[PDB]
Formats: C-alpha cells, structure tokens, sequence
C-alpha cells in the first residue's frame, strides 16, 4: 500500500 | 452549458491502487503514481505506455512535475523523496528528512523548490539543485493530506488531518493564515485557484470548498460526491467551461459548475474510489486514477 491509498481512521 | 465528457482510454498496468496522476505541463503525458512502488509515464492523447521509473522501497502517494516537463518528484512511505529526470528515468536527488511517511509534494512555478507534506504532521521545503532541506515547518499536529504553491510561488498552502489549512510565507517560512470552519472536520485536500486568490478545500465530511483566504469567507460548496476516508485530489478545470473536478469514494468522478454550485456530470467507469483527478493544460481531458478494485487511469474528453 501507500499512505493515500490506506484512508484515514 | 454542462461537459459532455466521454471515455477514450482505460491505461492499464500498476499493480497496485493508484494514488495520484498529474499531465506534465506541456499537456504531452500524464504520469502516475501507485502503491506498487512505480512512477509510470504515459502519452496525454493516444493513452499509449511511455515507461516505468522505479527506486522507492515503499509505496507512492503522490507525483508531481517541474514547470519544464524534465523532472518529476514523488512522495513515498520510504519515508523520502526523490526527484527524477524524466528523459532518462533516473533519480537524481533522494530527499531525506520526514520521520514518516511523505504523503503529498509540489515544486514551485520557477522549479528551485519542492514543498512536502508528511504523516510526520510537518512541511518541509527542499533546494532542488542540493536536495538539501531548506526549512521544517511545525505546520500541523496531524498528518499533512497536501501542499501547494500558489502562481507566483510566494505562498504555500497546507492541510491537515487536525482541521485547518494554513497559509505560508515561503521565504520566510512563517504562518500567514489558518483558516478554521464549523467543528474543524479534517481536510484531506487544498489548493490555490489558476490566479492564486482562491484555495478549494476538501474535508472529510463529503464538501468541497471555495475559499477567499485572505478576506477568510467561503464562497462556494460542493457536495453530492462521496468523501469521508481518502485525500481525493479535486481540481479546477479552465479550458472550457469552468468547473470543478474531483474524485469520489462512490467510484465517479464528479463535476460541478463552479459558479452555480450545481453537478452538471457524474463519471462513470470505475470500479474503484477515485482517488486522483487531473486536469489537461490546453485541451478539455480529463485523467482519473482508482484504487485497488480497480488500479486503472481513465482519459476522458469533452467538447466544452
């Protein structure tokens, strides 16, 4: 993954 | 008047979700960035796969080029940076510096500069010819979800996971404005307009907004899409009619009048969160980049 393609929780 | 934008190419080839696609500013490709840890370049007209840069350990969250087209700079979970010539598909720089995640970068209109944003809840700002880091900025206490210079690259914008964009002095690194609304849901997107008067905020309570950051009013909303869990790149398209240009968590793309506030077309195609749009320099194109689900860039085109 990346950071941006994660989302936020 | 509303878009008749209309599917011409389906770029297929990362691995991975792709996290961000940017047209060179000379309109002749479109470069992406994924989490398979690939920067591709691709032809703007003919969706023909130009080549595959690679370096990063670790997966991409966004790319972006120098004013000349000759160089790109990418944002990793590597926790660095790197700045590549785009003829040759080579690293040049490594920048070093962020303790976590670098999530957002930008190079100024003159190309001197590159502005980053991390997980590391700083901004710094980068000499291109050294790699060295010119600045840190203690700019946010959350993640940074992006950055962007303004036209003459005087100013900086930066937003936050902590709810507020911020106005930065670039030469001196000092804050000018922070710009707070409602119960400072997080922001997950910001940049200036083409003239640099205005900044479109996107926060991760489904909105978009128009901001006047100077006078601090919000002039416009834009709702409708679907955003509450990703830092979607939204866009002002200018070639044609003026519109606003932005992903969805709902797998569109969606695109408002600017002036009116008013969906005029929804995207359909994506089998994915569309996480990255980009706006063509001369010609009304449209690229649009989705997530895992999906891992492919669509080119769209209008008449108007």
């Amino acid at each position: 993954g990346s950071a941006r393609s994660e989302g936020y929780y | 008047v509303k878009p008749n934008y209309a599917l011409k190419f389906t770029l297929a080839g990362h691995t991975k979700a792709v996290s961000s696609v940017k047209f060179s500013p000379n309109g002749e490709w479109l470069a992406s960035s994924s989490a398979d840890k690939l920067i591709k370049i691709w032809g703007a007209y003919d969706g023909k796969f130009e080549k595959t840069i690679s370096g990063h350990k670790l997966g991409i969250s966004d790319v972006a080029w120098s004013s000349d087209s000759n160089l790109l700079v990418s944002a990793s979970d590597d926790k660095t940076l790197k700045i590549w010539d785009v003829s040759s598909g080579k690293c040049l720089k490594t920048l070093k510096g962020h303790s976590n995640y670098v999530f957002c970068c930008n190079f100024n209109p003159q190309s001197n500069l590159i502005v980053s944003g991390s997980f590391d809840e700083s901004v710094r700002i980068w000499d291109v010819k050294t790699g060295k880091c010119l600045k840190t900025l203690p700019a946010h206490s959350d993640p940074v979800s992006a950055v962007h210079f303004n036209r003459d690259g005087s100013l900086i914008v930066s937003s936050s996971y902590d709810g507020l964009c911020r106005i930065w002095d670039t030469a001196s690194g000092q804050c000018l404005k922070t710009l707070i609304d409602d119960d400072n849901p997080p922001v997950s997107f910001v940049k200036f307009s083409p003239n640099g008067k205005y900044i479109l905020a996107a926060t991760l309570d489904n909105t978009l907004k128009l901001w006047d950051y100077s006078k601090g009013k919000c002039l416009k909303t834009y709702t409708g899409h679907k955003n509450e869990k990703y830092c979607i790149f939204a866009n002002f398209s200018v070639t044609g009619g003026k519109w606003i240009v932005s992903g969805s968590e709902d797998n569109l793309v969606y695109i408002w009048n600017l002036q009116t506030k008013e969906i005029v077309q929804k995207l359909q195609g994506h089998t994915d969160v569309v996480i990255s749009t980009a706006c063509h320099p001369t010609e009304n194109i449209i690229a649009s980049a989705a997530l895992e689900n999906d891992k492919t860039i669509k080119l769209w085109k209008s008449d108007c």
